[PDB]
């Protein structure tokens, strides 16, 4: 999965 | 300013749980947005991403790596903790603590990195070096001559020619493992007048055994 | 995992050249957020990694305009306008948009600088070696360049593939060479049992190998 960042 | 402070055991043995601690300043982790991590390199190799650990107890972990790893923190303390079990020798590295947030305004990237902590795992006891002379054959401006030093644990040796005296013309190889233990060596290269008809001594020094040696090169002979 | 391509993985540029490094990904780095976390590292030796470039081609605080990144996508691209001594390293690409965060293999930015030949001396078993069951016999490839270069034993006149350990030094400092240690390693036994040891150099300095090599029982 995608790794966390915002937005 | 920020400031990230990795530590662990130093050596430990295969099979054995590592238990690494990062202690940082400058920021908080319980920051909304604030995330801390380690990446490992053994010495030579690339970068390998292990584990990340966010504010709100959202957990990272490299997948090929996850039966082995658990990452934890502290946050009151300033503190992350990644604990990897059934190391073994393959394990040996420099492991990093590193910041990364999750949102643009507080670093989305790893600027800020720890200096790093080495973590060997090895089976290996203390053992002190063999140091052998290295003269030429029997037999050219110049001469190479050199020195050996076989079978030590751990690191370092020192190695200089004639206490330091004799800097130019020196090549020390790194050490190498020859199965569990280190095995490094040195060249001096000097004009043909200067050898042997001049003194040159390998002064070599592993000091976790106490040895000190000084073995002085010796040309080769008829008999 | 998404795998990161660097392309060359070796670098020798002389200083005041463009040097331009390849990073290509397995699959796209494009967040669903539509960033895209691609970002360049640079690490010298005993230290470590510092941040030059994020989200492809933003420069980070302090890292001089000689430095720039691009492309979209899979295919990014590392630029040094003028290559600097403070530039040589490792170069990382790194991609941080997908689980597990990767990065490439590390091209190592290096120093051109004249071909020399190695300077190859052979060396047998120490008589304090010997004395103790053991004995090794050792070769220096000293003060070449390029840094690519092979070894081989030879005893009796056939290779020996097996029982060598090769130590390389980095670029040198002063010089920009490059110098290899090679230790094949027999009991004395065997050792005793054999007559003719050779070390043999290739290089693109000779078509041919250096060869240097010793008679046990002349010794």
């Amino acid at each position: 999965a995608e790794f966390r960042h915002d937005s | 300013q920020v400031t990230l402070k990795e530590s662990g055991p130093g050596i430990l043995k295969p099979s054995q749980t590592l238990s690494l601690t990062c202690s940082f300043s400058g920021f908080s982790l319980s920051t909304s947005g604030m995330g801390v991590g380690w990446i490992r390199q053994p010495s030579g190799k690339g970068l390998e991403w292990l584990a990340h650990i966010w504010w709100d107890d959202d957990r990272s972990y490299n997948p090929s790596l996850k039966s082995q790893l658990t990452i934890s923190k502290d946050a009151a303390r300033n503190q992350v903790f990644l604990r990897i079990t059934s190391v073994d020798t393959a394990d040996t590295a420099t492991y990093y603590c590193v910041r990364r947030a999750h949102t643009t305004v507080l670093g989305d990237w790893f600027a800020y990195w720890g200096q790093g902590t080495l973590v060997t795992v090895s089976a290996a006891k203390t053992t002190a070096p063999s140091v052998y002379p290295l003269a030429p054959v029997c037999g050219g401006s110049s001469v190479t001559l050199g020195c050996l030093v076989k079978g030590y644990f751990p690191e370092p040796v020192t190695l200089t020619w004639n206490s330091g005296s004799l800097s130019s013309g020196v090549h020390t190889f790194p050490a190498v493992l020859q199965s569990g233990l280190y095995t490094l060596s040195s060249s001096v290269t000097v004009t043909s007048s200067t050898w042997p008809s001049q003194s040159i001594t390998c002064n070599v020094a592993h000091p976790a055994s106490s040895t000190k040696v000084d073995k002085k090169i010796e040309p080769r002979g008829p008999t | 995992d998404v795998l990161m391509t660097q392309t060359p993985l070796s670098l020798p540029v002389s200083l005041g050249d463009q040097a331009s490094i390849s990073c290509r990904s397995s699959q796209s780095i494009v967040h669903s957020n539509g960033n895209t976390y691609l970002e360049w590292y640079l690490q010298k030796p005993g230290q470590s990694p510092k941040l030059l470039i994020y989200k492809v081609s933003n420069r980070f605080s302090g890292v001089p305009d000689r430095f720039s990144g691009s492309g979209s996508g899979t295919d990014f691209t590392l630029k040094i306008s003028r290559v600097e001594a403070e530039d040589l390293g490792v170069y990382y690409c790194f991609q941080g948009s997908h689980v597990p965060l990767t990065f490439g293999a590390g091209t190592k930015l290096e120093l051109k600088r004249a071909d020399a030949a190695p300077t190859v001396s052979i060396f047998p078993p120490s008589s304090e070696q010997l004395t103790s069951g053991g004995a090794s016999v050792v070769c220096f490839l000293n003060n070449f360049y390029p840094k690519d270069i092979n070894v081989k034993w030879k005893i009796d006149g056939s290779e020996r593939q097996n029982g060598v350990l090769n130590s390389w030094t980095d670029q040198d400092s002063k010089d920009s060479t490059y110098s290899m240690s090679s230790t094949l390693t027999l009991t004395k036994d065997e050792y005793e049992r054999h007559n003719s040891y050779t070390c043999e150099a290739t290089h693109k300095t000779s078509t041919s190998p250096i060869v240097k090599s010793f008679n046990r029982n002349e010794c």
